[PDB]
DNA sequence: GAATCTAGCCTAGCCGTTTCCTGATCAAATATC
DNA sequence: GATATTTGATCAGGAAACGGCTAGGCTAGATTC
């Protein structure tokens, strides 16, 4: 339905076809009381190739929230396999401290393989930062 | 009387007894003008040239300035060695200048390979033969004149290219290519006559007839396949075209004849599909692989193991009977004693040539594995190839002086003495490092990587000749044509840039990089040509951006990614509703002929029975493999 | 004898598909004595 | 018992493996003029 961020309410918008390349949308609050929107496509070159989740859809988001030192975020995608097991104890790790991130599955996801999850979560970042390639 | 000479007893019984005497006459000026023993033997099955070699040598040396000793006497040891010697010094004169203008090497070959009467007749018929009315390439002479049997190809050719290239209706280029193998008249004067039969009542196209015919051994797979065609056809069910790819080697006669006579005695008896049969039946000597096969399966897969699919894969390939008889010999010595797992005994066998591999794996194992450093795993690698033979005595020969002169560690010697060919690279990066490393600029890393690969002599000529104007005069940088360069057929796919970069920049809007991006793969030139002719009809007749056919084209065999999505994209588009773009999202992520041709045929039943999307089922062929992904899994399994 | 016509067995070089290998972080988890 | 150590998980993309076809040379036995 609606999930919350700051002051606004943010429902799940319309998404392209699964055609085996994941794509994605991530919100957040500028530095005025507004909200901004960016699209990510999974692939293409990264700065951390040793890392598997700096290449998927909830880890660029991840990365672009320290870039620019963001504190809350959301992103959807539209994969009917929710987030491998890789990202879910990747993300932690590339987050900045204390940032929080929910990352949103389309609805009906089933998993298969080991590791996988179809439910929405929360994550929330440690100090520790990604070692250099 | 031979042994105060200075040869030995093996070498005495190699000379006939009614010859030996001449030997001992020729000696001393033999001896004095730099002839080995070994090649004072080797020209002894022509007596008569003793005679000419000693007597006048300097003037083969004046009139042949470059050749050896080694070509003289391959020259001389043939059924007609002095004549073709004595005729050589009287023509070579007149045949240096027009219109042919031949060279050292030339001669000798045509010498050696025709005789006496193909020298004279090549002489006496220069000016007729390049003009007109034939206009043939001196190459094109040499090449026909080259075979046992000249001076009647010729004439042959003299006479019926006209006729041929008129009324039949055939290219220049097909008619020297059946007349430069061996008894090209009798092939020529068969074809001649027996063309309209094959094309009108058997329904054979006139390339399959060339293809047939441009064998050693012709007139008789002609004659052949104008009669046994419909009996195979109808009784035994094979369609012409297995025919064809049997009667299409040296021999085919034979071939189909054994075939006739042991389809249904293997496809009953022994348990085999006759594509089986076919396979082992459609290489050289095809007959004696099917007579082995036949007494040699129940032994082998009894007490050895061996199962009835690996025998078969030895069987293929040229000389497969020797193979097999080898490896039923040395397959326990080398199980047993040098610890070898018997699927590497099967991977060494199962290639071109395979008994001299074993013989020389069993032989040399020991010194390799106990004076060098090497694994046995290495050694296998090394003789899992066409000519391991040599490569593993070239390797033996030259590993110290490469890790010593040029500090290189052994791993990188081993990863250029595989593959075919293995040899010549190892000499070329032997001669060619210190130019190439100080001159160029390359380091040797480079050098290595592009030497590890097939036909890297090739490619490593083909760089240091074209380095500069490539860098120069089209704006490339070193590291792209390495890496143009690194992959098979590298020098295929240097001339092809060259050639093509500039039409492509300035006629199709095409940026050097993605010629770069297409022609660093396997079959390089291919793509490129396939691009600049299928450009233009596939961004008009079809909605397609240039960049969608550079995706398309830069991969592993983009030609045939190509020409299928241009005849399939309107029916999958009309009859099925997929947009273009997930065709080319399915031909575009390596394959692209299996899976388009797997989704066409499998999209109704699994659209229609399981219930599965169009969506889902192309997001399973996009990325990966796709045709085993469809195939199995998900058709198979469910 | 001289000259030509067939059958097998070996080496190099080139073009298309398909399977394997990395760095990295966290739970359960056979082996474990 | 507590415990140590093996167990997979890609929304990627380069190598490395495993099939298969063309073109060319050399040797030994058979056949025709
Ligand atoms: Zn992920």
């Amino acid at each position: 339905g609606s999930y919350a961020l700051g002051p606004y309410q943010i429902s799940a918008p319309q998404l392209p076809a699964y055609n085996g390349q994941t794509v994605g949308t991530f919100y957040y609050v500028n530095d005025a009381g507004g909200l901004e929107g960016k699209v990510f496509i999974s692939g293409g070159p990264t700065p951390y190739p040793n890392y598997v989740s700096a290449g998927h859809v909830e880890s660029q988001s991840a990365l672009f929230m320290r870039d620019n030192g963001i504190s809350e975020g959301l992103v959807f995608h539209n994969n009917p396999k929710g987030t491998c097991g890789f990202c879910v104890n990747m993300i932690e790790t590339l987050l900045p401290e204390n940032a929080k991130m929910t990352v949103v599955p389309p609805e009906g996801v089933i998993p298969v393989k080991r590791g996988a999850t179809g439910e929405t979560k929360v994550f929330i970042g440690n100090s520790n930062g990604p070692k250099s390639p | 009387d031979l042994r105060t000479l200075g040869y030995s007893q093996q070498q005495q019984e190699k000379i006939k007894p009614k010859v030996r005497s001449t030997v001992a006459q020729h000696h001393e000026a033999l001896v004095g003008h730099g002839f080995t023993h070994a090649h004072i033997v080797a020209l002894s099955q022509h007596p008569a040239a003793l005679g000419t070699v000693a007597v006048k040598y300097q003037d083969m040396i004046a009139a042949l300035p470059e050749a050896t000793h080694e070509a003289i006497v391959g020259v001389g040891k043939q059924w007609s060695g002095a004549r073709a010697l004595e005729a050589l010094l009287t023509v070579a004169g007149e045949l240096r200048g027009p219109p042919l203008q031949l060279d050292t090497g030339q001669l000798l070959k045509i010498a050696k390979r025709g005789g006496v009467t193909a020298v004279e007749a090549v002489h006496a018929w220069r000016n007729a033969l390049t003009g007109a009315p034939l206009n043939l390439t001196p190459e094109q002479v040499v090449a026909i004149a080259s075979h046992d049997g000249g001076k009647q190809a010729l004439e042959t050719v003299q006479r019926l290219l006209p006729v041929l290239c008129q009324a039949h209706g055939l290219t220049p280029e097909q008619v020297v290519a059946i007349a430069s193998n061996g008894g090209g008249k009798q092939a020529l004067e068969t074809v001649q006559r027996l063309l309209p039969v094959l094309c009108q009542a058997h329904g054979l196209t006139p390339e399959q007839v060339v293809a047939i015919a441009s064998n050693i051994g012709g007139k008789q797979a002609l004659e052949t396949v104008q009669r046994l065609l419909p009996v195979l056809c109808q009784a035994h069910g094979l369609t012409p075209e297995q025919v064809v790819a049997i009667a299409s080697n040296n021999g085919g006669k034979q071939a189909l004849e054994t075939v006739q006579r042991l389809l249904p005695v293997l496809c009953q008896a022994h348990g085999l599909t006759p594509e089986q049969v076919v396979a082992i039946a459609s290489h050289d000597g095809g007959k004696q692989a099917l007579e082995t096969v036949q007494r040699l399966l129940p032994v082998l897969c009894q007490a050895h193991g061996l199962t009835p699919e690996q025998v078969v894969a030895i069987a293929s390939h040229d000389g497969g009977k020797q193979a097999l008889e080898t490896v039923q010999r040395l397959l326990p010595v080398l199980c047993q004693a040098h610890g070898l797992t018997p699927e590497q005994v099967v991977a060494i066998a199962s290639n071109g040539g395979g008994k001299q591999a074993l013989e020389t794996v069993q032989r040399l194992l020991p010194v390799l594995c106990q004076a060098h450093g090497l694994t046995p795993e290495q050694v296998v690698a090394i003789a899992s190839n066409i000519g391991g033979k040599q490569a593993l005595e070239t390797v033996q020969r030259l590993l110290p002086v490469l890790c010593q002169a040029h500090g290189l560690t052994p791993e990188q010697v081993v990863a250029i003495a595989s593959n075919n060919g293995g040899k010549q690279a190892l000499e070329t990066v032997q001669r060619l490092l210190p130019v190439l490393c100080q001159a160029h600029g390359l380091t040797p890393e480079q050098v290595v990587a592009i030497a590890s690969h097939d036909g890297g002599k090739q490619a490593l000529e083909t760089v240091q000749r074209l380095l500069p104007v490539l860098c120069q005069a089209h704006g490339l940088t070193p590291e792209q044509v390495v890496a143009i360069a690194s992959h098979d057929g590298g020098k295929q796919a240097l001339e092809t840039v060259q050639r093509l970069l500039p039409v492509l920049c300035q006629a199709h809007g095409l940026t050097p990089e993605q010629v770069v991006a297409i022609a660093s793969n396997n079959g390089g030139k291919q793509a490129l040509e396939t691009v600049q002719r299928l450009l233009p009809v596939l961004c008009q007749a079809h909605g397609l951006t240039p960049e969608q056919v550079v995706a398309i084209a830069s991969n592993g065999g983009g030609k045939q990614a190509l020409e299928t999505v241009q005849r399939l994209l309107p029916v999958l588009c009309q009859a099925h509703g997929l947009t273009p773009e997930q065709v080319v999202a399915i031909a575009s992520n390596g394959g692209g002929k299996q899976a388009l041709e797997t989704v066409q045929r499998l999209l109704p039943v699994l659209c229609q029975a399981h219930g599965l999307t169009p969506e889902q089922v192309v997001a399973i062929a996009s990325n990966g493999g796709g045709k085993q992904a469809l195939e199995s899994i998900v058709a198979q399994l469910s």
